[PDB]
Order: C-alpha cells, then sequence, then structure tokens
C-alpha cells in the first residue's frame, strides 16, 4: 500500500 | 462496540441504508458495467474522512484495486467540491493494485499492518474498499469444477474481510459486476443505470430493511440526490  | 455509519452523499441512498454504510459489515454493491459502483467507492473514500456531524468517521481509507479503476483525479474533484483539501484527502487513502486473486487475498493480511498502526491515532482506518471483489476470481476459476472452488476461495477472502471489519470497526465496501450463487456479504445493494442516467439502488434479500429504491445522480460532489 502507498499513499495516494 | 457501537457501529459507525458513513454517509454516501445521497439522502435517498442513506435512508435506504439506515443512515449510511456500516462499520463491522461488508456492503457489496453489484450491477452491470457502468452502473456506478466505482463512483460510489470514490465518493465513500472522501465522505468517510469528514467529521461525524457531517456524515463521516474522521477516517482513513485503504483501497485494493483489481481493474485499474481508481482515479486520484476523481477523488480530487469530489474533495474540492465538498470544501476539502484534495491533497490531504488523497494522503489518507492507502492504495494497492492486486495482481491476481491470490495477491488480492494476501493484500488483506498486508492491510492489517496499517490498520493496527493507525488504530489509536485521530484518523484510524474506517473504510476498506475492494474494487472488484470478484473480477480476478472470475477470470482464474473457470470451467468444470470451478464453481465450488471459486466459491470456497471467495468465502475465505470474505471471512478475512469480515474479521477486519469486525475486529477493527471498519466499513468494508466491495464491488461485483453482474450481468444462483451464495454470497456472504452483510448487505447486498443492487445498482443500475436507468432513464436519464439516474442511478437506482435497491436492497437485496433484506426483508426487514427499507423496501423501496433510492435514486441519485453522479455529480462533481460524487453522488447527490
Amino acid at each position: 500500500f502507498h499513499t495516494a | 462496540a457501537t457501529i459507525g455509519r458513513i454517509s454516501t452523499g445521497s439522502k435517498s441512498l442513506d435512508k435506504l441504508l439506515g443512515g449510511g454504510i456500516e462499520t463491522q459489515a461488508i456492503t457489496e454493491v453489484f450491477g452491470e458495467f457502468g452502473s456506478g459502483k466505482t463512483q460510489l467507492a470514490h465518493t465513500l473514500a472522501v465522505m468517510v474522512q469528514l467529521p461525524p456531524e457531517e456524515g463521516g468517521l474522521n477516517g482513513s481509507v485503504m483501497w485494493i484495486d483489481t481493474e485499474n479503476t481508481f482515479r486520484p483525479e476523481r477523488i480530487r474533484e469530489i474533495a474540492q467540491n465538498r470544501g476539502l483539501d484534495p491533497d490531504e484527502v488523497l494522503k489518507h487513502i492507502a492504495y494497492a493494485r492486486a495482481f491476481n486473486s491470490n495477491h488480492q487475498m494476501l493484500l488483506v493480511q498486508q492491510a492489517e499492518d496499517m490498520i493496527k498502526e493507525l488504530l489509536n491515532t485521530d484518523r484510524p482506518v474506517k473504510l476498506l474498499i475492494v474494487d472488484s471483489l470478484t473480477s480476478h476470481f472470475r477470470s482464474e476459476y473457470i470451467g468444470r469444477g470451478a464453481l465450488a472452488e471459486r466459491q470456497q476461495k471467495l468465502a475465505k477472502h470474505l471471512a478475512d474481510l469480515h474479521r477486519l471489519a469486525n475486529l477493527y470497526d471498519i466499513a468494508v465496501f466491495v464491488t461485483n459486476q453482474v450481468q444462483i450463487l451464495a454470497h456472504s456479504a452483510t448487505l447486498r445493494v443492487y445498482l443500475r443505470k436507468g432513464k436519464g442516467g439516474k442511478r437506482i439502488a435497491r436492497l437485496i434479500d433484506a426483508p426487514h430493511l427499507p423496501e423501496g429504491e433510492a435514486v441519485f445522480s453522479i455529480t462533481e460532489k460524487g453522488i447527490e440526490d
């Protein structure tokens, strides 16, 4: 998961 | 522990839902291509970040995408048009693309790490989106023998999602493209695109919840009456  | 309720942005759809989608639940929206399932997901990913008196849960979002349909520009549009900072709203979305159904299933375990990290901060995870829940399962488990196998794997995936919803007080929102099978989501909402491009929602197999249909529009604010 990565920040948008 | 008491459940929370995320407004969808439509008063009509909220009423159908008893106030909004619930934490400690999996809400499945299903319908044909173009119905608006992914628009509702984008809308919820902004709404949940609002404070509770505005229909949110001051929450963070996790999003598992299987169809490359997440659009940061759409989040930006919805956020701006609701008085919010688009970059901050985006910051509180954690996003992963699932390569296949097995990776999709592992991503639920991966998600638990961030959920735990954020749990006792002021923006805990409150929404987990899986869009599409079923697309990889449909392409991988196909032909003679596949109905049983696919249903088993999908039920296990949904059990993992139910555990996160229930253990960490999260609303899980999942999409399913539908043109006899068992389903294990908490609540199933049938969505269709009708005359004029209005969207129409109906609860399925929920005899004690509102009978009737909600109608809403896709707009620059996400959805609205």
